C-alpha cells in the first residue's frame, strides 16, 4: 500500500467484480454499467504468476547425505553432525521467512501500483473534461453515453471534441 | 519363537487404578509398536491405545483420553498400561498386541497386530446373581443381574446332565448379565419331586442353591 | 511449506529395496535369513525397525562408515574369487547361525580352522586387474576361552594382517568372555579393505582369520539408505522421507529433515503463506 | 471410519463361508477362538500371515472387502473381526449338523420376586428346533411388541444335533399387571402353521 | 592419568548434566582392592580417585577377573574404568603377577580391549606410570562384562546418564 490506492482513496473493493481484478463502474443517463480492465489485470497476474520460480528455480536433487538420527552417544563426530544439520535448518528457515515476507510486501505494493497506474492513465485520458472526486471516481462534465464510456475504457477517448462543453460545465 | 506374556488377573474396586503389564520375548521391544485392545465379556474387541516403543509417543482413543497411560520399561522388555479412575464398564480382558511400524509412521495405520498376548481379566465390579424359579414338562432357573460373566449352573452337581440347556448370558441396558437354565422333566416327576439348581459366581463369590 | 505426507513410499522412479528383517550389513555378510538379498541393487535401501540378526554374534568397528559406503555403492553384487587356503579347514560353521537344518555361517565369509593338528601362516594375495574398486569384507574371531583358541587355531595368539600397496590393517585377536548372545560368548569383528584398480591385496594370518570369499563390486551413484517403517506403494514421487513420499511442488517442507531425491528444503516453520493477490478490503 | 459386517453365519463343516466388511475410508481380519486370544488371519485385505491354511482368502473390491473360508474344519469355527482405529461388529461362525426337528414350546410365568423388583420378566422357551434361523414374535394380549425381547440360542449338541431358544422380555410392575394374557408367537421354517402358547394369572 | 578421546568423554559428561554416581556391588575375588599412591594424597595418607578401584594382586596371585553387571533399569549407565601402565617390568610383575595383563570391557553390542604397555614416561607428580581412562555406556536391558588378567582400574559404580539442556563452558568470568 505504498501508493494509497488500494485501502487508500479507493476505500472499498467490489465483490461483484468477477470479470477481472481492476475495472470500471460507470453511471450516466442511460444507466449504471460495470466492466473490467483486462490490461491491468493481465499485467498484475503476469507479474504474480511466477515470483517464486525466479528465486528458487526448482528443487535441487540430494541423494546421499550424513546421518541425522543417532541411537547411541558417540561424542565429537555426532556433535558435529548434529550441529551442521541444525545450522543448515536454521539458515534455511530464516531464508524461507525472509523470502516470503519480501515477496508478500512486493506483491501488495505491486497490486497497489497497478491500481494507481490505472487511475492515473484514466485521469490522463480525461485531460480537462473530468474532475477527480477524490474517492477514486471521476466526475465527467458532459453528455457521455455508453460509446463515450467504452472509449474511455478502450483508451481512445477523444478529449478534444468534448473540451468546450466540459469546460463550460465546469467553470460556468 | 515370539511371545507376549501378560500379568495376572486383577480384581479392583471402582475409582481405583490398575496396571497391566506385557513382557515381550523372542524380539526386542523397541523394534515394534504395541497396541492395547480391550474386550468386554461378550461384546467384541475395542481398540484402546497404541504405544510407540523407541520414542514413547502414544495414541489413545478419545473415549480413554486422560485416564489411560502407557509406558515402556525397555530394560526388562516390558510395557505397562495403567487405567485410572476405574469404572464398572472397564471390566474386560486386555490384550497387548504387537504392531510393526515405529519409525516414520504410526504403525497401526498400515500394519496389523500379528502377535497377541493372552490378556488379563481386569474386573472392576461385583454383583450377586439373583435366582428365580421357572415352573408352569419343563422347569428351570433364571439367573439375573450379575455383572461379571463367568457363572456356572448345575443341578445338585451330579443329578441333571442331559436335558439341561445353558443359554449363554445376555446383556441388559443396566449393564448386568442374565441367563437361564431349563431342563425337561417327565410329566410324572414334575409333581412328585423338585430339583435344586446351584448357581456359582466366583467374582461375586456367591453360591445360591434354589429349588424349581 | 509442505507439512503432510501420504505415509507410503513411492516405488518409482527410484529403485527402492525394502529390507525385510535384514539390515544392510546383515545382507552384506550373508546372514541366512538375508539370502534373498544376494546380488541386489538399490537406489534407496529402506531399513525397517524390525530388522534383527540371527547369525554368529559379530561386531563392526566403525560400523557407521561401512554402512555408509555400502549404501553409497548401491549394490550387493558379490564376485567369488579363487582364494587358495592351504593347510587349513574351510567352511567352518556354528549352531548359532543355522543355515538349513544344520550348522552354518555367513555366506560371504569363510571360517578357516586348523587342519589335522597344524595351522600354517596363511599368506595369500589377489591383484586388482580390473578398473573398479574391490571391497573385501573379512573378519577376526575372538574366542571365549584359551582352550577354544588353541582347539580351533593351534597358535596361542594368532593375528590377521590385511594390506595393500598403500595401507595396512592388522588385528590382534584377544581371548575373553563376552555377554551371552545367541548361545555364544565369542565374537567376530568385521573389517573391510578397498583395493583400488592396479593395487594388490595380501592377507597374512597365523590364526583367527574369517577370510573373504570374494569381493563386492563397488560403484558410484545416487544410492543411499534410509531407516523407515513406511510401507512401499505403487506410485510416482521424486522425494522420499522416512514419513513416506511427499510432493515437491512446494519449495519447503516440514515433514522430516532426512530426505532423498528431488526434495524441498526442510524448514522449522509449519506454514508460510505467499500472497498471490491484492490487499483485501471488503465492503463495510 | 465405521466398519460394518454380516453377523452370525451358521454353516456346516466342509462348506464355504463369506464374511463382509465395508470400510468407509488397510483392513485386517482376526479370528478369536472361544476362550483364546485373537489371531491374525489376513493382512492387507489379501495377504495371509504365516501359519494359516490356504483355504482362508481375502478380496478387496472398491470399498468392500470380504473374507472367504473354503472347506472349513472344526477349528475354523470362531468369531471373526475386521480392523482398520476401529474394529468390526463381529461375526460368529458356528458349526451346523443336519437333523430335522420341530420346536417344543413352553411358557413359564414370572415369579413373584421380579414383580416386586420392578422388573417383570416373561420368558418363552422353544426346545429342539433345527434351522436356528427362526424368529419368534412376542405378543401380549394378542398384541405384538418389539424392542424388548432378548433371544438366546444354545449351540449344537452332539446328542441331539438341534437348537434351543429362550426369548425373554421385561415390563414395568404397573405395565405387567395391566396386561391380561402373555404369550410369544413363533414363526418357524420346519413348522408351518405358527403355534400359540399363552397364559394368564390365577 | 590420560583420557584417549578426552574431548568425547568431556562432551558427553557435560551433556548428561549430572555427576550422580550410584555405587554397585562389584565382586573382585582374589585381588586386593582400594589401591592407592602417594601422588594422590587423600587426607594425610595415600589415596586414589574416589570413583575408581585400583585392584592389585592378593598374596602372590592375580586371578583372571571376570565380573558382570546387568542394566535392569531404564536409563543408560556410564562406567568409567581405567588401565594402569607401569613404568618398569619389575613394578608390573610386583603389582600384577602376569607379565602382561589385558583389560576387556564388553557389552552385547560392543567390546573394548586394552593391552597395557610397560615403559618410562615423563615425570609427573613423582611418577612415570599412567592411568588410561576409558568409558562404556550400558543401555537399558544390556549387560556389562569386565574380563581382566591384570592392569585393571575397575569402576566402583555407574554415573546415571541423562538427556537435557546441559553443557560446559571455559570462562574466568
Ligand atoms: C515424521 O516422522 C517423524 C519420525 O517418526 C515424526 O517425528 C516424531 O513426531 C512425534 C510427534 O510430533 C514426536 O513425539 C513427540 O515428542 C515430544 C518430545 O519429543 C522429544 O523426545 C523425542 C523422543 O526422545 C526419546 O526417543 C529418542 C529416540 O529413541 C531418544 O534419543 C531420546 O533420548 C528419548 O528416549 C527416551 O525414550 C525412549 C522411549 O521411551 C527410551 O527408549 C529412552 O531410553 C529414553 O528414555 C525426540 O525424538 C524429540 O525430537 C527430537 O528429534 C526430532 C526429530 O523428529 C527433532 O526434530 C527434535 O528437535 C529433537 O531433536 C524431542 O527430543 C513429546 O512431548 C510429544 O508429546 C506430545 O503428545 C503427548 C501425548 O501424545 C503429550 O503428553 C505431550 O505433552 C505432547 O503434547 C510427542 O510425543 C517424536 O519425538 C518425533 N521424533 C521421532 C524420532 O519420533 C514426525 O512427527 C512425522 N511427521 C509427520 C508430518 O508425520
Ligand atoms: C564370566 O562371567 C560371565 C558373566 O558372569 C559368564 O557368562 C555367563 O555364563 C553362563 C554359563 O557359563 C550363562 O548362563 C547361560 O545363560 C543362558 C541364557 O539364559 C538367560 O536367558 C534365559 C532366557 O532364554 C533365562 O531363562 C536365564 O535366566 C538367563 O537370563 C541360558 O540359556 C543357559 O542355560 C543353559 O545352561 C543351563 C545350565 O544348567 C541349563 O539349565 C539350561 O537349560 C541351558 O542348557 C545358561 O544358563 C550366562 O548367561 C552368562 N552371562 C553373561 C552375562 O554372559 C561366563 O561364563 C564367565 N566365564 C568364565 C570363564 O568364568
Ligand atoms: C628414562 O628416561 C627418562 C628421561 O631421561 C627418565 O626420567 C627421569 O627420571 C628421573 C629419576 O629416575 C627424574 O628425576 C627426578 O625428577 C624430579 C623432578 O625434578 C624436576 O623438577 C624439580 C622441581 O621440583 C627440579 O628441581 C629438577 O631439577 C627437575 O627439573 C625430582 O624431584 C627428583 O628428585 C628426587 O630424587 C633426587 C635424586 O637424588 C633427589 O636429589 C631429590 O631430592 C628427590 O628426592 C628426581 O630428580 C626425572 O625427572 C625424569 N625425567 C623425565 C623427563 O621424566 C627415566 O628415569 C628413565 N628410565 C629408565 C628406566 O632409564
Ligand atoms: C476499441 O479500440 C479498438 C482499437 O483502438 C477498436 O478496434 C475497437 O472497435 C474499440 N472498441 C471495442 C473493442 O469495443
Ligand atoms: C551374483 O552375480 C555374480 C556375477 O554377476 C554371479 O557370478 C553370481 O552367481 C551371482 N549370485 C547370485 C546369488 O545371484
Ligand atoms: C550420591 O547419590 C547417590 C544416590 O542418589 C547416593 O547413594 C550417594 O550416597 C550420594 N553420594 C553423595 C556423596 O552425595
Amino acid at each position: 500500500g505504498l501508493f494509497g490506492a488500494i485501502a487508500g482513496f479507493i476505500e472499498n473493493g467490489w465483490e461483484g467484480m468477477i470479470d477481472g481484478w481492476y475495472g470500471f463502474r460507470h453511471q450516466n443517463s442511460e444507466g449504471t454499467g460495470q466492466a473490467a480492465d483486462l490490461k491491468s489485470t493481465q499485467a498484475a497476474i503476469d507479474q504474480i504468476n511466477g515470483k517464486l520460480n525466479r528465486v528458487i528455480e526448482k528443487t535441487n536433487e540430494k541423494f546421499h547425505q550424513i546421518e541425522k538420527e543417532f541411537s547411541e552417544v558417540e561424542g565429537r563426530i555426532q556433535d558435529l553432525e548434529k550441529y551442521v544439520e541444525d545450522t543448515k535448518i536454521d539458515l534455511w528457515s530464516y531464508n524461507a521467512e525472509l523470502l516470503v515476507a519480501l515477496e508478500n510486501q512486493h506483491t501488495i505494493d505491486l497490486t497497489d501500483s497497478e491500481m494507481n497506474k490505472l487511475f492515473e492513465k484514466t485521469r490522463r485520458q480525461l485531460r480537462e473534461n473530468a474532475e477527480d472526486m477524490g474517492n477514486g471516481c471521476f466526475k465527467i462534465y458532459h453528455k457521455c453515453d455508453n460509446a463515450c464510456i467504452e472509449s474511455i475504457r478502450n483508451g481512445t477517448y477523444d478529449h478534444d471534441v468534448y473540451r468546450d462543453e466540459a469546460l463550460n460545465n465546469r467553470f460556468q | 519363537q515370539v511371545q507376549l506374556v501378560q500379568s495376572g488377573a486383577e480384581v479392583k474396586k471402582p475409582g481405583a487404578s490398575v496396571t497391566v503389564s506385557c513382557q515381550v520375548s523372542g524380539y526386542t521391544l523397541t523394534s515394534y509398536g504395541l497396541s492395547w485392545v480391550r474386550q468386554a465379556p461378550g461384546q467384541g474387541l475395542e481398540w484402546v491405545g497404541w504405544i510407540n516403543t523407541y520414542d514413547g509417543q502414544t495414541k489413545y482413543v478419545k473415549k480413554f483420553q486422560g485416564r489411560v497411560t502407557m509406558t515402556t520399561h525397555t530394560g526388562t522388555n516390558t510395557a505397562y498400561m495403567e487405567m485410572k479412575s476405574l469404572r464398572s464398564d472397564d471390566t474386560a480382558v486386555y490384550y497387548c498386541a504387537r504392531v510393526e511400524g515405529v519409525r516414520g509412521v504410526m504403525g497401526f495405520h498400515y500394519y496389523p497386530m500379528d502377535v497377541w498376548g493372552q490378556g488379563t481379566m481386569v474386573t472392576v465390579s461385583s454383583k450377586g446373581p439373583s435366582v428365580f424359579p421357572l415352573a408352569p414338562a419343563a422347569l428351570g432357573c433364571l439367573v439375573k443381574d450379575y455383572f461379571p460373566e463367568p457363572v456356572t449352573v448345575s443341578w445338585n452337581s451330579g443329578a441333571l446332565t442331559s436335558g439341561v440347556h445353558t443359554f449363554p448370558a445376555v446383556l441388559q441396558s443396566s449393564g448386568l448379565y442374565s441367563l437361564s437354565s431349563v431342563v425337561t422333566v417327565p410329566s410324572s416327576s414334575l409333581g412328585t419331586q423338585t430339583y435344586i439348581c446351584n448357581v456359582n459366581h466366583k467374582p461375586s463369590n456367591t453360591k445360591v442353591d434354589k429349588k424349581v | 511449506v509442505q507439512s503432510s505426507s501420504t505415509g507410503k513410499i513411492c516405488n518409482n522412479p527410484h529403485r527402492i529395496l525394502d529390507g525385510i528383517d535384514c539390515t544392510l550389513i546383515d545382507a552384506l555378510l550373508g546372514d541366512p535369513h538375508c539370502d534373498v538379498f544376494q546380488n541386489e541393487t538399490w537406489d534407496l535401501f529402506v531399513e525397517r525397525s524390525k530388522a534383527f540378526s540371527n547369525c554368529y554374534p559379530y561386531d563392526v568397528p566403525d560400523y557407521a562408515s561401512l554402512r555408509s559406503l555400502v549404501a553409497s555403492s548401491g549394490t550387493l553384487e558379490f564376485i567369488t574369487e579363487g582364494f587358495t587356503w592351504t593347510g587349513v579347514t574351510q567352511n567352518g560353521g556354528s549352531n548359532a547361525c543355522k543355515r538349513g537344518p544344520g550348522s552354518g555361517f555367513f555366506s560371504r565369509l569363510n571360517w578357516l580352522t586348523k587342519s589335522g593338528s597344524t595351522y600354517p601362516v596363511l599368506n595369500v594375495t589377489m591383484p586388482n586387474n580390473d578398473n573398479f574398486d574391490k571391497l573385501y569384507i573379512w573378519g577376526v574371531h575372538h574366542p571365549s576361552t584359551n582352550q577354544e583358541q588353541t582347539s580351533l587355531y593351534v597358535q596361542a595368539s594368532g593375528r590377521v594382517t590385511v594390506s595393500t600397496r598403500r595401507s595396512q590393517q592388522t588385528i590382534i585377536p584377544n581371548i575373553g568372555s563376552r555377554p551371552w548372545v545367541r548361545g555364544l560368548s565369542s565374537r567376530i569383528s568385521i573389517y573391510w579393505t578397498i583395493v583400488k584398480p592396479g593395487d594388490v591385496l595380501v592377507i597374512n594370518s597365523n590364526g583367527n582369520l574369517i577370510a573373504p570369499r570374494g569381493y563386492f563390486k563397488m560403484r558410484t551413484g545416487k544410492s543411499s539408505i534410509m531407516r523407515s517403517d513406511a510401507p512401499i506403494d505403487t506410485c510416482i514421487s521424486e522425494c522420499i522421507t522416512p514419513n513416506g513420499s511427499i510432493p515437491n511442488d512446494k519449495p519447503f517442507q516440514n515433514v522430516n529433515k532426512i530426505t532423498y531425491g528431488a526434495c524441498p528444503k526442510y524448514v522449522k516453520q509449519n506454514t508460510l503463506k505467499l500472497a498471490t493477490g491484492m490487499r483485501n478490503v471488503p465492503e463495510k | 471410519s465405521v466398519l460394518t459386517q454380516p453377523p452370525s453365519v451358521s454353516g456346516a463343516p466342509g462348506q464355504r463361508v463369506t464374511i463382509s466388511c465395508t470400510g468407509s475410508s488397510a483392513v485386517h481380519w482376526y479370528q478369536q477362538l472361544p476362550g483364546t486370544a485373537p489371531k491374525l488371519l489376513i493382512s492387507g485385505n489379501s495377504n495371509r500371515p504365516s501359519g494359516v491354511p490356504d483355504r482362508f482368502s481375502g478380496s478387496k473390491s472398491g470399498t468392500s472387502a470380504s473374507l472367504a473360508i473354503t472347506g472349513l474344519q472344526a477349528e475354523d469355527e470362531a468369531d471373526y473381526y475386521c480392523q482398520s482405529s476401529v474394529f468390526g461388529g463381529g461375526t460368529k461362525l458356528t458349526v451346523l449338523g443336519r437333523t430335522v426337528a420341530a420346536p417344543s414350546v413352553f411358557i413359564f410365568p414370572p415369579s413373584d420376586e421380579q414383580l416386586k423388583s420392578g422388573t417383570a420378566s416373561v420368558v418363552c422357551l422353544l426346545n429342539n428346533f433345527y434351522p436356528r434361523e427362526a424368529k419368534v414374535q412376542w405378543k401380549v394380549d394378542n398384541a405384538l411388541q418389539s424392542g424388548n425381547s432378548q433371544e438366546s440360542v444354545t449351540e449344537q449338541d452332539s446328542k441331539d444335533s438341534t437348537y434351543s431358544l429362550s426369548s425373554t422380555l421385561t415390563l414395568s410392575k404397573a405395565d405387567y399387571e395391566k396386561h391380561k394374557v402373555y404369550a410369544c408367537e413363533v414363526t418357524h421354517q420346519g413348522l408351518s402353521s405358527p403355534v400359540t402358547k399363552s397364559f394368564n394369572r390365577g
